[PDB]
């Protein structure tokens, strides 16, 4: 295997962990890749504190971390990011587009990021659904703008799962693209694919029922995106 | 000219409200700062320059 991929669920087990940690040395000394999903389960969103000290030693083993906003934010600090999602100018907008009050797609800079940064960290992934996938690296950083249609078929859509068809949709272009980590033109085409997963993903009751396939996948970000961004 | 320098003139009364003027700033400009910043929450033209 080439991608090692883990939960954090497994951090809430006293026998797995011990054995994620065997797996881990292993699949480093064959060359394998690490990837931490880290989907907090309910016991884990207790404190900031506890959880930060729970996945210190496997978030310091990941080569590839995926993340939510809302995970992000809650292990930096949560009320910070609150209240500035809820600041507005008291006389005039800073800019024309403070004007439009439009959702918040903040774009945390590297050194917010930096608490949670190690030696070993090739992409850091971070998710707003499928509508924006923030992405860091050593040497740059952006984001990936996406996008969401749960509302072409409301009796239908089913959000779940939709967390893992994106990652799956990384984890696919990864091994097939390893550019991916050095360039970021490179990075952002492969991404929007990992985006389109997600959206189709969405649009089925049940996560394994309506996982998508590669020609739907692609198909579906050929009709969202212009050409010039495929 | 010479006899128009600042020693030359009476500023007595003026004199004595600049020490008390000035012992009044000294001990309420924090205060007055930390005001601003609890009510005003943006700076405008005549609101209380503060900060840098």
């Amino acid at each position: 295997a080439r991608i090692f991929h883990f939960n954090s669920e497994v951090l809430t087990s006293p026998t797995m962990e011990s054995t994620l940690f065997k797996a881990i040395q292993w699949s480093k000394k064959f060359g394998g890749l690490i990837f931490f999903d880290l989907n907090l389960p309910l016991p884990l969103w207790r404190s900031r504190n506890e959880t930060r000290k729970l996945i210190k030693k496997s978030w310091d083993e990941a080569n590839i971390i995926e993340v939510s906003q809302q995970e992000l934010e809650f292990l930096l600090d949560e009320e910070y990011y609150e209240r500035r999602r809820n600041y507005t100018p008291q006389y005039f907008a800073e800019d024309f587009e403070q004007t439009k009050n439009r959702r918040d797609y903040y774009h945390y800079t590297p050194e917010e990021i930096k608490p949670l940064w190690h030696d070993d960290l090739k992409l850091l992934v971070v998710t707003d659904g499928t509508l924006r996938l923030h992405y860091y690296t050593p040497k740059f950083d952006g984001v990936v703008v996406g996008t969401e249609d749960v509302l072409i078929t409301p009796f239908t859509c089913d959000r779940t799962g939709s967390g893992d068809a994106v990652v799956a949709g990384i984890m696919r272009k990864l091994t097939t693209c390893p550019e991916m980590f050095e360039d970021q033109d490179v990075l952002e085409r492969q991404l929007r694919f990992a985006v389109a997963a997600g959206i189709i993903s969405q649009w089925t009751i049940g996560a394994v029922r309506g996982f998508p396939t590669e020609s739907a996948t692609q198909n579906l970000k050929e009709q969202v995106y212009v050409p010039s961004m495929w | 000219g010479e006899d128009a320098t600042v020693d030359k003139m009476c500023l007595e009364r003026f004199k004595v409200f600049l020490k008390q003027y000035n012992e009044w700033v000294e001990a309420n400009k924090d205060r007055l700062e930390e005001d601003s910043y609890k009510y005003d929450q943006d700076f405008y033209p005549g609101r209380r320059i503060r900060g840098k």
